[PDB]
């Protein structure tokens, strides 16, 4: 039943709303709507997308300090190990985004040249 | 109250209808688009003047006028014999 | 046009993956070899019952 | 499906096997034409006359 | 009903027109169906 919802504006008050679901498998997904339509990606694939980010990096953005914590370490490791499972030809931040452009490609209209 | 009834209904039977409604109705009707130029109905027409009185013309089958006439009944001719979507699912069920 | 998306089955909602599915099984194959290569028999009772229907463009 | 149409799914390959032992003494999903389900109940309507004479009259 | 007469020409003389014969079946299924009900 839980989740995290944020709702953007851009400078113009156009808005878009960016939902974070928390699955009972440790699991984490990015809701958005584009068209009419409400697509359900993985977080780590954006979290790895957006900027060059090591998993340690990932790491302490969340465990900041408490690495005694023992609650936060193990939801984790379920998430890492996720996408390392599930995506194991994504290593880089360019590779990652050829992923993310190929699936999005029909929906955004994007051009045959980009 | 000066003109009572005689005859009165006491029971009503549900029943289907059969192939034959044709034989209560020889006013069938093919072509789809309703009116034509100058105002007229069309014959064949979905508002043929042997449905009754309309556009203050007398009916083709009681030859009264639009106070007095019933109304009657056509019927479309389907060329493949399409299901009945309310007993439908009481034909699955012998299928 | 026909099948281009696969967006569906990748990252989108659980019942709009389950309508690409409904949308080809439904769609059901009416060139098949049970059915085209015994369609001479369906025509030959179609023109009794559609005997009455007129077609013109003098109008 | 939703009332429009009514499909024939395939029999799979065991029970084929289990017609022609008795018979003797196609593709998956095919589609079924209007007309054919009123030539099949048709006739289980002339067999089954005396079922359906009561299923379907509550009066005498 | 019209538009399968104008096909019902089409074996007198007589592929790909048994692909609108039959999605003439189905909608003439599905107006009749939508003449009764609407849902
Ligand atoms: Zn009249």
């Amino acid at each position: 039943h839980y989740g995290i919802q944020i709702r953007s504006v851009r400078p113009d008050q156009t808005s878009q709303t960016n939902v974070l679901h928390y699955l009972n498998d440790g699991q984490v997904t990015f809701r958005f709507s584009w068209r009419k339509n409400e697509y359900l990606v993985p977080v780590v694939m954006i979290l790895k997308a957006l900027c060059h980010t090591s998993d340690r990096e990932i790491f302490d953005g969340i465990i900041g300090n408490d690495v005694k914590d023992s609650f936060l370490t193990d939801r984790l490791e379920l998430l890492l190990r996720g996408f390392k499972k599930r995506y194991p030809h994504l290593q880089n931040r360019t590779q990652v985004l050829q992923y993310l452009g190929d699936k999005f490609r029909v929906v955004f209209q994007a051009s045959p040249d980009q | 109250i000066s003109k009572p009834v005689g005859s009165e209904i006491t029971s009503v039977d549900f029943g289907i209808l059969t192939a034959k409604i044709r034989n209560l109705s020889a006013k069938q009707i093919t072509n789809p688009t309703v009116l034509d130029n100058l105002g007229h109905p069309v014959s064949g027409g979905l508002y043929d003047l042997a449905l009754g009185a309309f556009l203050r013309n007398l009916c083709s089958t009681c030859g009264l006028d639009e106070k007095f006439c019933p109304g009657h009944q056509g019927h479309i001719e389907l060329p493949v014999p399409c299901y009945n979507p309310l007993f439908f699912n009481q034909l699955y069920i012998y299928l | 046009r026909p099948s281009a998306l696969r967006n569906a089955l990748g990252e989108a909602f659980g019942t709009k993956k389950a309508k690409k599915a409904i949308a080809d099984l439904e769609r059901n194959r009416i060139d098949s070899d049970k059915l085209t290569d015994s369609a001479i028999d369906i025509v030959d009772s179609v023109r009794t019952a559609s005997k009455d229907l007129p077609t013109r463009a003098q109008l | 499906d939703g009332f429009t149409k009514i499909f024939e799914t395939a029999l799979n390959e065991k029970q084929i096997t289990n017609n022609r032992v008795k018979g003797f003494i196609k593709t998956g999903s095919t589609y079924i034409l209007s007309t054919e389900v009123k030539n099949i109940l048709d006739t289980v309507f002339r067999k089954e006359q005396c079922v359906l004479q009561y299923v379907f009259h509550s009066r005498p | 009903s019209l538009l399968i007469r104008d096909l019902n020409d089409d074996l007198s003389k007589l592929r790909v027109i048994f692909s609108r014969l039959m999605n003439a079946f189905v909608t003439i299924q599905n107006d009749v169906n939508a003449f009764i009900d609407s849902t």
